[PDB]
């Protein structure tokens, strides 16, 4: 790999610069580069490389949503025939997704998921798993969609079973989680009930939980706390 | 235009 | 070129998907390939190729200038050694940004400026030459940055000669010449007497021959007006 | 901090 020369700790140094630069390509290439020296990842490096993944993914899922939508009204009653470039060009940054999601699953799978053993650090990478591939199921259409589906639930199932055992209903990366399986619920497996289910079960243990922090830890529980009720509100 | 989290505070 | 294979009615096509999507360096890509299909580009299509260029390097001057605001505070007295990485990574967006202004400035001498008979097309390539000269201008610090500052004076003096002979003083292409050359001489050539001059006669001048204009000349005429005053506000 | 422009309006 072209990080292979550089040393663990200015990998990580320069993904931090990366980050106040808002050039998250960068960012994302300096962290794979630190995650292939092959030890385990502190709190604050996993951090690192789930904000610089989420932003280059995120770009690419918004490029993806808009040429989708110019492809499907050039294919309605009345439209006009533009010829090939729309779908051309929607399957080339589909697949530049793709490689992107096929490489953070990688990671996971060589080796960071094997070799975490704390529950806190396992749960992660299990909800990781689980969100590339929903990014994945997003796009998909053909005779793998299924399976594709399938991966991402079973991925967040084992995340939150571990994490309804480890963790109190607060943690951050439990309320995370959840959330997110809420999201896949909604928009993928189109299980609009089991996400208004576990959305609510999720806030209420949580709002029940709140009394045994401190006012920071106070903090990082209501902000995730209330991004689970702005999804109920948009749902209901 | 669904909320999603891919970070959880030390 | 990878663009060599693709029409040049399907490059501009894509380059106009590129932006609805906000894929800046795709955009600038599909333009490079049709610049190199050799025919010379309508109004519209040297539009397209400004604004991808113009985003691409846009991002990576911002990164510029938040690494070398680090860097000269790492330089301080007081301040702490951190090694290499700073210096490193500062100096590898330079090198792209250099390279993504060399790119410009080698489509513009090969073939665009010297097939650009109409006033019009002449002063927008020349603008262009004078502003990415500047761009390197702003990073430049060995034995050329003299030779790059008068570059850019160069290729902006030309086309301010040709637009006072052949444009009246509220065309669009004129009054961003006047606005960038201005800057220039703020923030480049440490003239700011003459940037002041200059703008305020550009914006006088403007102001009395907006009585010729229909409504919607008017208001593309009037939007660059106020750039030159705010950069008045902002340097008096 | 200062204004430039890229574009002329066709
Ligand atoms: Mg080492
Ligand atoms: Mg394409
Ligand atoms: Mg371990
Ligand atoms: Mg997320
Ligand atoms: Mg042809
Ligand atoms: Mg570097
Ligand atoms: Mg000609
Ligand atoms: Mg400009």
């Amino acid at each position: 790999g072209a990080m292979g020369s550089m040393e663990r700790a200015s990998l990580i140094q320069k993904a931090k610069l990366a980050e106040q630069a808002e050039r998250y390509e960068d960012m994302a290439a300096f962290m794979k580069g630190a995650v292939e020296k092959g030890e385990e990842l502190s709190c604050e490096e996993r951090n690192l490389l789930s904000v610089a993944y989420k932003n280059v993914v995120g770009g690419q899922r918004a490029a993806w949503r808009v040429l989708s939508s110019i492809e499907q009204k050039s294919n309605e009653e009345g439209s006009e025939e533009k010829g090939p470039e729309v779908r051309e060009y929607r399957e080339k940054v589909e697949t530049e997704l793709q490689g992107v999601c096929d490489t953070v699953l990688g990671l996971l799978d060589s080796h960071l998921i094997k070799e975490a053993g704390d529950a806190e650090s396992r749960v992660f990478y299990l909800k990781m798993k689980g969100d590339y591939y929903r990014y994945l199921a997003e796009v998909a259409t053909g005779d793998d969609k299924k399976r594709i589906i399938d991966s991402a639930r079973s991925a967040y199932q084992e995340a939150m079973d571990i994490s309804k055992k480890e963790m109190p209903p607060t943690n951050p990366i439990r309320l995370g989680l959840a959330l997110n399986f809420s999201v896949f619920h909604y928009e993928i497996a189109n299980s609009p009930e089991e996400a208004i289910s576990l959305a609510k079960t999720t806030f209420d243990e949580a709002m029940a939980d709140l009394h045994t922090l401190s006012e920071d830890s106070y903090k990082d529980s209501t902000l995730i706390m209330q991004l689970l009720r702005d999804n109920l509100t948009l749902w209901t | 235009a669904s909320h999603s989290m891919p970070s959880a505070a030390c």
